């Protein structure tokens, strides 16, 4: 239960990921 | 349809940094702890 | 109307890990000018 | 204005309460 | 429309708190590799 | 790309800010 380097890269990714997917959502409104 | 959609991503987005919080604020209290040991 | 009520609620969570934010930079900040004093 | 560790249990349990009013309201929609 | 404004301010407030726990994540493991080294 | 003190004070400004709008969204709405 504490994070390794590797586990805060998949973090960082799963934000960017959800990010650019509202960015969309809010556009395409 | 498209806010439903942004507030369940938004909520999956709000659930990571809740998480990533707990974890930097337990890896400043062991650092703290650290120091006061030594 | 659950649309509304749950940006609400998603504010409050906002706000509670802007709140968050701002301790661990002070604790963290705290740290590192104790380091540099040492 | 420091939080002590009992002041970020009650961040914990307060930042649940939302996420799982938030669940629900998105579900029952 | 309220809405959607609400939503895009706080996707603005949601990537600041993103940016701010990456800040920090990179401090705090400045320091506990300081730590480590010394 | 290691934020400063006037670089997070910045930050506190801009999270006010976005949380001042919100709020009164919610309620005109």
């Amino acid at each position: 239960q504490i994070w390794n380097n590797m586990t805060w890269m998949e973090w960082d990714r799963e934000x960017n990921n959800y990010t650019s997917l509202i960015h969309s959502l809010i556009e395409e409104s | 349809n498209n806010l439903l959609r942004a507030i369940e991503a938004q909520q999956h987005l709000l659930q990571l940094t809740v998480w990533g919080i707990k974890q930097l604020q337990a890896r400043i209290l062991a650092v703290e702890r650290y120091l006061k040991d030594q």
